[PDB]
Order: structure tokens, then C-alpha cells, then sequence
RNA sequence: UUGGCGAGAGACCGAUAGCGAACAAGUACAGUGAUGGAAAGAUGAAAAGAACUUUGAAAAGAGAGUGAAAAAGUACGUGAA
RNA sequence: GCGGUUCUGACGUGCAAAUCGAUCGUCGAAUUUGGGUAUAGGGGCGAAAGACUAAUCGAACCAUCUAGUAGCUGGUUCCUG
RNA sequence: AUCUUGGUGGUAGUAGCAAAUAUUCAAAUGAGAACUUUGAAGACUGAAGUGGGGAAAGGUUCCACGUCAACAGCAGUUGGA
RNA sequence: UAACCGCAGCAGGUCUCCAAGGUGAACAGCCUCUAGUUGAUAGAAUAAUGUAGAUAAGGGAAGUCGGCAAAAUAGAUCCGU
């Protein structure tokens, strides 16, 4: 008989199966539509989630009760040192979908990248690309022919880049390698661009700008095997329930005589791939800048690193991206930032953002001071200082 | 060795509980030979077996 | 690998973080054995009874945060044991375990 | 005497057996299969490593609802274990067989385990007490084990028509 | 004349049969008690029941031996499923 | 100490053929209890529930009459013609 | 024949061996020590006791020497074996 | 909580004597001395679901057959009933 009262189902059947993602680096599954009039450019970039902090700015939203008033907003800082370009892949359209025709690699790969081709680096003889590099000997006609292939046949071109994980505070030495699609220009212009950046770096300021909406693609924080109550949000059963109460009481009718795929069950929670869209960029930070935590209103020379370091992360000595709100993944996780797939023309999307103040107190407790100097002024002299 | 008997007899001869007899761990061979209450009596005389002191319960704080 | 003696501080606080109370002092014993194996490479670790007293001084859940230990790698002279060397761990009678570096002893 | 089916030369073989051993049959069968066919020195080292939890015995038949382990990977399995009581009994038998081979004067460097076989011995019966005044069996499942180490060592009918063809063929080739 | 004693027999049963009981059986064991009440035969002609050697802490193994046979080793004829 | 209300808690192939925990009733008498002693099966005993009478009660247990009767259920053993 | 007696599987190396706060270090013994003995330490019963005696009941369980096949649902050199 | 009964070395049951210090009304609970014990398969890890024990912003029985469970109250002195 019909369920006595209606309610929406628990959870979304578009995110099944709730399983452990296949890699720790989430795949970009769609790149922006290519406009071949524009100059050649990366459509995405790699970074590492540092942490979150807090911002003040004035709101420019006519008609809002908070128009021209200060709001405080959470932000996420992604540590984005420059990516090195180390190769090109040409894809060709087929009636079975895109297929990679050939890859060409740079002559010289760093040990950051070479490490990605080994499970036991320390014991290896380190032979990766040793015969390949010798293709570049003579003029290197072998490379020239493979590039000519790409120019002749390819319908889309992607560059292989790697992170410079050495520049981060992370314990890992093995860089992450990823294909990023080149938009803009002809196929020939794209493969030239790629050729003229082999071994060169690409800086986040080339890709992103202040106020641009971007998408964050990352594997979500893991939580291991989870019960139905927290994994799906089902209602806890009454206190009088024999045999436990964090459960679904009825897992099906008698017919179909099968448990249906749509019923909530216990299993893996977290470590899923996710693509969150429309995160506005509030700051593209320079690493060299000693005042990258300062603003026009707050002229205090300071970096974005909060007192104590970002908890479980470290300093931020590199270029960075500051994005409104939160993104998938935990501190230290590789993250792919992607250009918007569409042209948003909301008033929310078009707002030009100017930060009054960036919080930089310690996140390892109830931090009261923005800088060491601020602390020393308020406290005065202590016994250790003497 | 198994001195379980020696500890029982020592308690009886010294007139204290088994929890207060101390059997010298360096003199296990000699103690193992003490089958009789006489034998145990000699061992107590030459300090191979000793009566441990009572654990103190002071009445100092009470007073 | 030679005969050596060194004095070490073990941080027991960080190693017993979160351990069940009835298992703190027993776990401290195993943690000291593991630490001797790290530093001396010897599977056979012997703890002096006096060290055992030091670990258990404040009962089963009152293990000191830092202990100073003298660890002596010594030649095993017993028939034909599996390991030719063993470590002996003994306490260092000191006021405070704080502020000390590893040092060698002659 | 009288072992299971064997196919080796008895002159180049030594044998050992143990009967009514109070050790799990299901565990020893798996242990025995783990070394069947191995060079004898290799089998001894491996059995030492199993006692040290460095390598495992793969459990191929009697393995329902055991646990999974990375030490299974060298043998292609997920389910492996370290049955110490089985391992000890089997090492006693390999020691006995090696000695027996030395006494016959076989070459210890070329010995391999050519036959190993564990059989179920008669059960040993205790009882367990269950709810509501019931009694059930609580039996041991002992083993017979036996092994043998061995030195390694390294008209045409044709119809008249076919005959005629063969002749014609050679008359042309020449 | 289904008891007792002494005899002779059988187209009877052949160790889950025949008396409950071929055997230290009205036994062991159960029950407060009246009562209830089993299982359990077969090395070989003869113990000739394996000296001695070797591996093992030992049980045992491997040899050697006894025997017509250990494809008879007392966990003993045959030895099914 | 004696009891056994509620959780309709634990357990529910148990620690247990009635237990465990918490909560609870009573706690100087129509009180609790050891031993001795009396009452025995259409009988006893019952501040009464058909309760209790050796894990047995709207008629105990044991043996015998007894292989009790069954218009009812189940089974009923080789081949071919 | 939910047949009778006996034997044997799959289930399965699975359920499980989680109440009563708690163990640790060294030496000895020994083929072998989480479990034996001694010593050191840490704890508990907390005198309406896990202490010291008895009644019913048991019947040698007491004590020593030897000693581990079985039994003490892990072990065992220990034991009410 | 292993000598008795309960199929057993079973968290059950089974009559009684002796009885220290502190806190406190107290043979309550908690801590200790004399005496006794340190038994009860262990090691590693710390998912879900449990069992036992807890805490919770704002609201305060809207939950449910039903305030079931839990919380709140709590000793003593004075007042006031
Ligand atoms: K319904
Ligand atoms: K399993
Ligand atoms: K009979
Ligand atoms: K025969
Ligand atoms: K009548
Ligand atoms: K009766
Ligand atoms: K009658
Ligand atoms: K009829
Ligand atoms: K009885
Ligand atoms: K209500
Ligand atoms: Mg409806
Ligand atoms: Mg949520
Ligand atoms: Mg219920
Ligand atoms: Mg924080
Ligand atoms: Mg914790
Ligand atoms: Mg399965
Ligand atoms: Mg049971
Ligand atoms: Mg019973
Ligand atoms: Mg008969
Ligand atoms: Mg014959
Ligand atoms: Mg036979
Ligand atoms: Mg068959
Ligand atoms: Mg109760
Ligand atoms: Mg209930
Ligand atoms: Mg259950
Ligand atoms: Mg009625
Ligand atoms: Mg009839
Ligand atoms: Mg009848
Ligand atoms: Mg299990
Ligand atoms: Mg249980
Ligand atoms: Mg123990
Ligand atoms: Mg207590
Ligand atoms: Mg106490
Ligand atoms: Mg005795
Ligand atoms: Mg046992
Ligand atoms: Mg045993
Ligand atoms: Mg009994
Ligand atoms: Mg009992
Ligand atoms: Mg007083
Ligand atoms: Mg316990
Ligand atoms: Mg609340
Ligand atoms: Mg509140
Ligand atoms: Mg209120
Ligand atoms: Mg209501
Ligand atoms: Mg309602
Ligand atoms: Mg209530």
C-alpha cells in the first residue's frame, strides 16, 4: 500500500556509486569549448589546497540591504607554483571517440617528473626517457616528424604539465603530471606554443585573473566505511529499537524480491571525485610579494600565511589563488582549477571584488593577533625576551 | 625449582602470612633442599629467609 | 656494527597519546623496545628491572612524558642465539628529562 | 611403510612420516602444498620466514572467510596465513627426511620435495556445553603427514595407392 | 512342568543376529527411589611383540631384523561405502 | 536479609532448560530461615493461581496388563510378458 | 517410513573463546615459558572480605616424591590431572 | 566464580561464628592495615552496526498507545507549610 506520508528520497542518485575514486587526482572530464580566434592558452591549472581563512570586503550589489557595506567571507587558498610543460598529445576524432595519435616529450625531464614513472625510485637505475632523449640528437628530425604528425591530423591538442612539488612544503617528492587542453589558435599554433614551452614554466597569472569564475575538481576527503545514517542522511530509528537504530528499517517490498539499487546502504563515505563550479577568484597572489596578505585598506606588510603556518600545511612561499568559499578535498590534496565551461552573466558573477582585509591570525587556536609585531605591542615585554 | 612449599612452611614457621616471607633469589638451590620445618628454621636464622616489614598505615593525618 | 652506549630521551607523551588507561604503562614498555630497535638495530632488547620500576612509578596510567635512557649495544655471549648483539636499556637518574640531546658514553 | 602414490626412484629418495599429530589437518594441508616440489633448502628458508611473518602460506582450498593480506601476492592470492603449529611439525619432518637422506648418502644440494601428503587422522573428542542443557562435540582434527625428498636428475601402414604416390613423388624429385 | 539338577538333539541364529548379556553383564552408567540398563568377539602355527644403527628433547621417523606374509606391528584377519 | 515492578534493557545455539544489569517492593513481623517431624495420587497441600506435590500437574513417577484400539497419517524391498 | 543402529559430510578453520578494573621487568628451570618458581614493581578483595573456621554434602580432593599421553574449550615445565 | 547440587573446572543455588583505621548517622559508598589473590586465551588495529557508560546550542513532550528511557530533586540546620 502507498507510503502514508510523502517525503523526498535521501540523497542523489546521480552520484552513484559512492566508491573510492580510482586516483587521488580527479580527472577533468570536460574542457571549455575552444574559440580558435583567441590566443593560445591553458584551460586549467594544478595546485595544492593550503587551507581556508577569512576576508572582509565591501559588497557591490545594488538593491541588496548589504549594498556598499562590509561582509565577511570564508575563502580557500590554493598553493599554485608554476607548472612545467613537458609534452604534447595530439588527439584525432573517430566514430568511436577521441584517440591519442602520438605524444611528444621534452628533451629533459626533472627528477620531480621522472619519479612519477617509478614505484621504487631509490632502488632504480633511473632509465626513464634515456633512449628517448637521444631522439633529440642530430637536428632531432624524429621529434620534428612527430610534431608534424600532430599538426596534420589532430583535432585537439593537450600539453602535459607537471607540478613543482619541491616548491611546496609537502613531504612528497614525486610530482603530479596531467594533460591540460590548449584552447585558442589553430592546431599548428597550438603545437608550436607547446614546442616553444618544453621545459619552461607557466605561471598561474597567465591562466587566471581576479574575479573570474572557476571550477574546482578534486577528490573529496575520505571517511572510510560509513553507516546509512551519516552516509545517506536517513532518519535515526527510535530509542526502543532492538538490533540497533542507525539503519533503514525497510530495505524493500516483498516484490521485486531483490534489494533495489535505490535503497540506502552502508559503505565507503568520501574519497569521491567531485567538480564544484562557480568559485569566484578573489586574489591571484604572487610568491615574491612580501605583502601578498596586505590590501589597499590594510597596508600592514604581511604574507597570506597565518601565524603558526597553515595548520597541517606550512607557509605558502609561491604564487597562490584565493577562491571564495570552499572547494572539494582536504589540505595538501592536489586540485585542478578549470576555466568556466559557460559564460555566466549573473550580477553575482560580474561583480568586481576588492578586499579590505585578509585575516592572518593563527588557525591552531583562537588566534588574537594578526602579526608578531601586533602581539609584541599588546603583550609588551615577556620574560623570554629578556 | 618450585619453592611453593618452602614459602608455605616459611610463613608457618615465622608466623606471618606468605605475603611477608622473602626467599633469597640467589639461594634457590639451598632453599630447594629445605624440606622440613627445621631446615626452614635454619634458613631463617642465617638470613636466607626473612620476614618482610609490615606496610605502614600511619595515623599521622588522622591525629 | 659495534659495541656502543648512548643516552637518549624518549618522548613517551607523543607515543601514548590516546592509549587506553589500563594499557599505558604496558604500551610504554613495548614502545621503549621499539625505540631501542630503531636506534640500535637489534631485535633483542632487554629492559633493566629498574627501568621497569621507573615506567610504572605512578601506576598503570601515570607514565612520565619524557624518560632519559642509557642504551647499551652489547655482544651476546650465550651458546648460539639468533642475534649476535642485544640492547640493554637502563634509566638515567636525572632531575628533569627536559632539555637533553643524544650523547655517547665511554 | 606404504606411502601414497609416488613416481620417483626409491634409490635416490628418502622419506619421513608422522602419525596422529595433534595439528589442524586443514592448516597442514595448506602448509604442505606450499612447499610441494620445492628444492629442499629453499623450503627450509621459506618455512623460517613464515614463522617470522615475512612470507605467508597461501590458503587455496580451506580458506572460506579468512582474511586478506599483501603477502599473498607472490602466489597470486589474497588469502594467506602463517600457521605456526603446522609449520613447526612440517619442519620436523623435513629435518628427519634430510637426515635419512644423509644416512643413505644422497647429495643434499640436489634434494627436492618430491611428495608430500597430509591425511586426516582419527578425531579426538571433547565436549562443549551449550545453552538449554545441550552438549555438542568439540573435536580435534589431527593429521598424518608423510614426505619424500628426492635427488634431481636430468610401424607405418600404407595402401597401394599411397605407396604408388610416394614412389611417383621420388621419381620426379630425382 | 518358560524353575532346579543331569543328559541328548535340531532343515534354528551366527556378534546391529541369537537371551539384555559369546567378553571382569544384570556389569559400567543414570535415577532420591521404585526402577532403568548399554557398548564391547577374531595378530600369527608360534611372540618369533622389531636386538642393533642413525635423526629427534621426546612421541616417533628412517634403516636393520622376525615372520610364509608386517599389503599381519598389538591404533593388529579380510578391510566395502 | 527476603522479594521480583519497569526497562517490555542484556542474553535469547546463553554464564544459565529462568541467568545478568540497572531500576524497584518489603525490611521487627500474618518476618526470614537450618535441622527434625507429619500429610501420598481421585490422594495430599492450597491467604485460591487449578497453584504446588524432585526441570513432571485440569490428576506425579515406576513396572506391568500391552505389540492396548485406530473407519485416520506415513511406509511396504527383483525382472519381463 | 520426521524408519532403527553405526559411521561421515557441506556448513567451517566459520560462530566464536569480550561479565567479575591489571598487568609489567628480570633471573631460575626447561627441548620449549604471556601462563611454572623466586625477586622486583603495579593493582584488587577492603573485616556483611577474594581473610580465618565450621554444619550439610563430597570422599582422599590433604601432604610428598616422580611426572605430562589424555584432561585444565589458548598454553603448560604447573595442577583438585 | 574449581573439592557440594546444577550432564562441567557452569556469572545459578546452598545453614552459621569471628570482624581493624579514616570519612560519615551508619555492618552505606569511597580509600587503607592484618590476611589472601593478582585467576578469568592472547597479540595488533581502532571501520560500520552493536552492548555498557557519557555530553550537547536554541526549543522543551511538538516524540509516543502512554514522558517508556533519561533528566531534574536529594544530606544536614533554620524558616515556612
Ligand atoms: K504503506
Ligand atoms: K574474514
Ligand atoms: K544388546
Ligand atoms: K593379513
Ligand atoms: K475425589
Ligand atoms: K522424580
Ligand atoms: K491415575
Ligand atoms: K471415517
Ligand atoms: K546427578
Ligand atoms: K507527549
Ligand atoms: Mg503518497
Ligand atoms: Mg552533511
Ligand atoms: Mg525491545
Ligand atoms: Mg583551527
Ligand atoms: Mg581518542
Ligand atoms: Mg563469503
Ligand atoms: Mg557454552
Ligand atoms: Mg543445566
Ligand atoms: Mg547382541
Ligand atoms: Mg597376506
Ligand atoms: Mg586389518
Ligand atoms: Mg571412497
Ligand atoms: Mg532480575
Ligand atoms: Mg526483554
Ligand atoms: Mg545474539
Ligand atoms: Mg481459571
Ligand atoms: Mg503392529
Ligand atoms: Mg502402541
Ligand atoms: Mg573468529
Ligand atoms: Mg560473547
Ligand atoms: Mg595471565
Ligand atoms: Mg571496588
Ligand atoms: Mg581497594
Ligand atoms: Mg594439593
Ligand atoms: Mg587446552
Ligand atoms: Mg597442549
Ligand atoms: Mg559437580
Ligand atoms: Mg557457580
Ligand atoms: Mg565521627
Ligand atoms: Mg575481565
Ligand atoms: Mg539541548
Ligand atoms: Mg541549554
Ligand atoms: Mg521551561
Ligand atoms: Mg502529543
Ligand atoms: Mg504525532
Ligand atoms: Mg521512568
Amino acid at each position: 500500500s502507498h507510503r502514508k506520508y510523502e517525503a523526498p528520497r535521501h540523497g542523489h542518485l546521480g552520484f552513484l556509486p559512492r566508491k573510492r575514486a580510482a586516483s587521488i587526482r580527479a580527472r577533468v572530464k570536460a574542457f571549455p569549448k575552444d574559440d580558435r580566434s583567441k590566443p593560445v592558452a591553458l584551460t586549467s591549472f594544478l595546485g595544492y589546497k593550503a587551507g581556508m581563512t577569512t576576508i572582509v570586503r565591501d559588497l557591490d550589489r545594488p538593491g541588496s540591504k548589504f549594498h556598499k557595506r562590509e561582509v565577511v567571507e570564508a575563502v580557500t587558498v590554493v598553493d599554485t607554483p608554476p607548472v612545467v610543460v613537458v609534452g604534447v598529445v595530439g588527439y584525432v576524432e573517430t566514430p568511436r571517440g577521441l584517440r591519442s595519435l602520438t605524444t611528444v616529450w621534452a628533451e629533459h625531464l626533472s627528477d620531480e617528473v621522472k619519479r612519477r614513472f617509478y614505484k621504487n625510485w631509490y632502488k632504480s637505475k633511473k632509465k626513464a626517457f634515456t633512449k628517448y632523449s637521444a631522439k633529440y640528437a642530430q637536428d632531432g628530425a624524429g621529434i620534428e616528424r612527430e610534431l608534424a604528425r600532430i599538426k596534420k591530423y589532430a583535432s585537439v591538442v593537450r600539453v602535459l604539465v607537471h607540478t613543482q612539488i619541491r616548491k611546496t612544503p609537502l613531504a612528497q617528492k614525486k610530482a603530479h603530471l596531467a594533460e591540460i587542453q590548449l584552447n585558442g589558435g589553430s592546431i599548428s599554433e597550438k603545437v608550436d606554443w607547446a614546442r616553444e614551452h618544453f621545459e619552461k614554466t607557466v605561471a598561474v597569472d597567465s591562466v587566471f585573473e581576479q574575479n573570474e569564475m572557476i571550477d574546482a575538481i578534486a577528490v573529496t576527503k575520505g571517511h572510510g566505511f560509513e553507516g546509512v545514517t551519516h552516509r545517506w542522511g536517513t532518519k535515526k530509528l527510535p530509542r526502543k529499537t532492538h538490533r540497533g537504530l542507525r539503519k533503514v528499517a525497510c530495505i524493500g517490498a516483498w516484490h521485486p524480491a531483490h534489494v533495489m539499487w535505490s535503497v540506502a546502504r552502508a559503505g565507503q563515505r568520501g574519497y569521491h571525485s567531485r567538480t564544484s563550479i562557480n568559485h569566484k577568484i578573489y586574489r591571484v597572489g604572487k610568491g615574491d610579494d612580501e605583502a601578498n596578505g596586505a590590501t589597499s585598506f590594510d597596508r600592514t606588510k604581511k604574507t597570506i600565511t597565518p601565524m603558526g603556518g597553515f595548520v597541517h600545511y606550512g607557509e605558502i612561499k609561491n604564487d597562490f589563488i584565493m577562491v571564495k568559499g570552499c572547494i572539494p578535498g582536504n589540505r595538501k590534496r592536489i586540485v585542478t582549477l578549470r576555466k568556466s565551461l559557460y559564460t555566466n552573466t549573473s550580477r553575482k558573477a560580474l561583480e568586481e571584488v576588492s578586499l579590505k582585509w585578509i585575516d592572518t591570525a593563527s588557525k591552531f587556536g583562537k588566534g588574537r593577533f594578526q602579526t608578531p609585531a601586533e602581539k609584541h605591542a599588546f603583550m609588551g615585554t615577556l620574560k623570554k625576551d629578556l | 625449582a618450585n619453592l611453593r612449599t618452602q614459602k608455605r612452611l616459611a610463613a608457618s614457621v615465622v608466623g606471618v602470612g606468605k605475603r611477608k616471607v622473602w626467599l633469597d633469589p640467589n639461594e634457590t638451590s639451598e632453599i630447594a633442599q629445605a624440606n622440613s620445618r627445621n631446615a626452614i628454621r635454619k634458613l631463617v636464622k642465617n638470613g636466607t629467609i626473612v620476614k618482610k616489614a609490615v606496610t605502614v598505615h600511619s595515623k599521622s593525618r588522622t591525629r | 656494527k659495534d659495541v656502543v652506549t648512548r643516552e637518549y630521551t624518549i618522548n613517551l607523551h607523543k607515543r601514548l597519546h590516546g592509549v587506553s588507561f589500563k594499557k599505558r604503562a604496558p604500551r610504554a614498555v613495548k614502545e621503549i623496545k621499539k625505540f631501542a630497535k630503531l636506534h640500535m638495530g637489534t631485535d633483542d632488547v632487554r629492559l633493566a628491572p629498574e627501568l621497569n620500576q621507573a615506567i610504572w612509578k605512578r601506576g598503570v596510567k601515570g607514565v612520565e612524558y619524557r624518560l632519559r635512557l642509557r642504551i647499551s649495544r652489547k655482544r651476546n655471549e650465550e651458546e648460539d642465539a639468533k642475534n649476535p648483539l642485544f640492547s640493554y636499556v637502563e634509566p638515567v637518574l636525572v632531575a628533569s628529562a627536559k632539555g637533553l640531546q643524544t650523547v655517547v658514553v665511554e | 611403510a606404504r606411502y601414497g602414490a609416488t613416481s620417483t626412484n626409491p634409490a635416490k629418495s628418502a622419506s619421513a612420516r608422522g602419525s596422529y599429530l595433534r595439528v589442524s589437518f586443514k592448516n597442514t594441508r595448506e602448509t604442505a602444498q606450499a612447499i610441494n616440489g620445492w628444492e629442499l633448502t629453499k623450503a627450509q628458508k621459506y618455512l623460517e620466514q613464515v614463522l617470522d611473518h615475512q612470507r605467508a602460506i597461501p590458503f587455496r582450498r580451506f580458506n572460506s572467510s579468512i582474511g586478506r593480506t599483501a603477502q599473498g601476492k607472490e602466489f597470486g592470492v589474497t588469502k594467506a596465513r602463517w600457521p605456526a603449529k603446522s609449520v613447526k611439525f612440517v619442519q620436523g619432518l623435513l629435518q628427519n627426511a634430510a637426515a635419512n637422506a644423509e644416512a643413505k648418502g644422497l647429495d643434499a644440494t640436489k634434494l627436492y620435495v618430491s611428495h608430500i601428503q597430509v591425511n586426516q587422522a582419527p578425531k579426538q573428542r571433547r565436549r562443549t556445553y551449550r545453552a538449554h542443557g545441550r552438549i555438542n562435540k568439540y573435536e580435534s582434527s589431527p593429521s598424518h603427514i608423510e614426505l619424500v625428498v628426492t635427488e634431481k636428475e636430468e610401424v607405418v601402414r600404407l595402401t597401394s595407392r599411397q605407396r604408388g604416390r610416394i614412389a611417383a613423388q621420388k621419381r620426379i624429385a630425382a
